[PDB]
């Protein structure tokens, strides 16, 4: 069956992230507590989930469009691995010149599976220059 | 979340509205006409694992059945579950202009949220949901968004 | 997915170009002008519409130079696969001095992240990891 | 067997990427100099490392979590192409109220092997808007 | 509303590259007439066809478009006059973006990079086969420098 | 200059009661390479180091790290302590992937768990009697 993005309620604080589409980017994440973030700094924001995101990807906590043209919100951090089963927090940066008011239910930021590889690492002497990195046209 | 979800009216209230019978519903969800009859009387628990599948068995995405909860949580009854079919044309509007529209997509803040808003408006103003161009919403729409 | 269609929605528009077959990104081009002052931000118009291919999400991603030299970057940055609309660059002026785009200007990336759509699914608690626990071996 | 995350050292002062973890979605990357970030300032802070990292994939130069929520250090640029072989910087952004040190072997951010597409570019005379933008539900 | 020049823009490289109608028509999958067509003029060539002129010709499709609008915004390409000249250029460029991170980190434009050292080269009467990688890296960081 | 490397792959390998031929299935190295390797007649880098972690069933940047203390000491507490700091470093991984108080505040993982020991040390307390809960409460004293 389909790929699950599993989540448990770590309060009663919590909301269950959605998405308004099947081929949204991201699912919604919501504050679980109020928060008043001051001109130029920063929150660790709580939703009270816990996730265990589907295998080949990690969850990146991405900024919502809207909060960064409108209001000059910014999302740090954003990593979460494969294996991180505590409450999922957003850092949000406030840019702007006024204070930026999380109410507990507010939508601050969505999460994204990232597909990446988990590579093995190999140390060699030197790295040769690529072909696409050098000669001329031909 | 202490307050009940009154996720069995909603299912049974939106099953009817999209003219399907417990037996359609079921050959689309995999659930029962026994199971669905159980979760419509307020029998069984119906917890978001049951919605996620009742949405896809109405062809409504299935966060829209969580904010209709949340309206008897916060009002004690549902504007949008007592007028869907407005609700359905509105969103049409609303959906459309998120996905297709600079302006929208670089501003809005909830779909559903602004959905209401723009049929309060309508109410208001008394222009009929059925009648109104999208051209015309799309107007409504930044103007509501223009406030923030 | 091959294909990243798109389309002008006026004559500002420079179609977006890549140097070489495997950079990350498609350079994004403004269509208009506009004057950054220090530590405030603007929306950048590039007048395209794209169709990002199938399994992916459009990440506008910041340049490393404007980043480097300018302290210039990129908030917002999603565009979901469905989005037709005009693709717009939320550029963020951290710098002491006004940041100056002109028409034509280079001000970001376009990187097709492959990405999952997966169902979501409520459980009462999750397990802690055979990873996230035990010691050696 | 590949394919894997292959690098050389640039210097004695480089160190060898490390995860911690084999699910970490990103390999650390260690600063091989003295830097300090005052306020509100940016750095380029060199590696001393060169990289190939494997086909299907950029490499994504992400914040550290413990770094954004305490100090508010940011990773500004932080995308690395295929054919890219020079010296892997990190471009670190201060947005604190103290300024910020880096040591030599400071853990400064983690490196993503961020799974992409290489498309085509096609221009067409309109796109179409999607059928899931819009159509009434059912 | 101006024309693009990209049959006289193909025709000139094509030639350039030491490559025949029938070598071209090989690696593009267009029709030795098309080819000519193209070239000859009145048929029209998109930026769709310009992708596929790029690969066949072995040249970044971008730079077409660039030379196209140095037409369009000036009446001549100085690139397109001393192509030659332009690929040893780009060529070192190209090599010091990828491998040296103060350019990385540094460039703007990779072409107007390559148009603004030859054009402090010809201001030097110094001549681009005439110097080597290492000496353009010199210049190259002093230009991106700020 | 020197690694120890060998040193540090013999001890590791004792520590978790693998036989050579055991290392051996695991790894793909044959016991002549094992014990060449763990003898210092073949040099050790980044690439054997990845293997031997993968067979050992220790993660790979630990043993740089223990190399990392015979360079910085002239020899490895760790290495000396091995079980205390396998015991120990269970808990800090358990705290770092299940706590948000140390996911959004860790530096490193290693250090920490060396900060920790050295503070059951001093404070008179055995890692394999202190309680998890316990543990958790001194890390984020640490951290913060």
């Amino acid at each position: 069956q389909g790929m699950q993005l599993r989540f448990a309620r770590l309060s009663e604080h919590a909301t269950a992230p959605t998405r308004g589409s099947a081929r949204a980017a991201g699912y919604d994440l919501y504050s679980a507590y109020d928060y008043t973030i001051p001109p130029m700094e920063k929150a660790v924001v709580k939703t009270d989930i816990q996730i265990a995101l589907p295998s080949g990807c990690y969850g990146r906590v991405a900024p919502r469009s809207g909060l960064a043209a409108k209001h000059f919100i910014d999302v740090g951090a954003g990593v979460i691995d494969e294996d991180y089963r505590g409450n999922v927090g957003v850092v949000l940066f406030n840019f702007g010149k006024e204070k930026f008011e999380v109410k507990k239910g507010d939508r601050i930021a969505q999460l994204i599976c990232e597909r990446i590889f988990y590579p093995e690492i190999e140390e060699v002497q030197a790295l040769d220059d690529t072909e696409r990195g050098s000669g001329g046209f031909g | 979340a202490e307050l009940p979800t009154h996720y069995g009216t909603i299912i049974k209230t939106l099953r009817k509205y999209m003219k399907l019978t417990q037996s359609k519903l079921s050959e689309r969800t995999g659930f029962s006409q026994n199971t669905i009859s159980n979760h419509e009387n307020g029998n069984r628990n119906i917890g978001v694992n049951e919605i996620e599948i009742y949405g896809k068995g109405l062809g409504i995405p299935s966060y829209i059945l969580h904010r209709i909860s949340d309206e008897f949580k916060e009002k004690g009854y549902s504007p949008t579950l007592n007028d869907f079919g407005k609700f359905d044309k509105m969103y049409s509007y609303v959906n459309k202009a998120y996905y297709n529209d600079g302006d929208i997509y670089y501003s809005s803040y909830d779909l559903y949220d602004e959905t209401i808003k723009l049929l309060e408006l309508l109410k208001e103003s008394k222009i009929n949901v059925n009648d109104i161009d999208y051209d015309y919403v799309l107007k409504l729409y930044k103007q509501i968004l223009s406030t923030d």
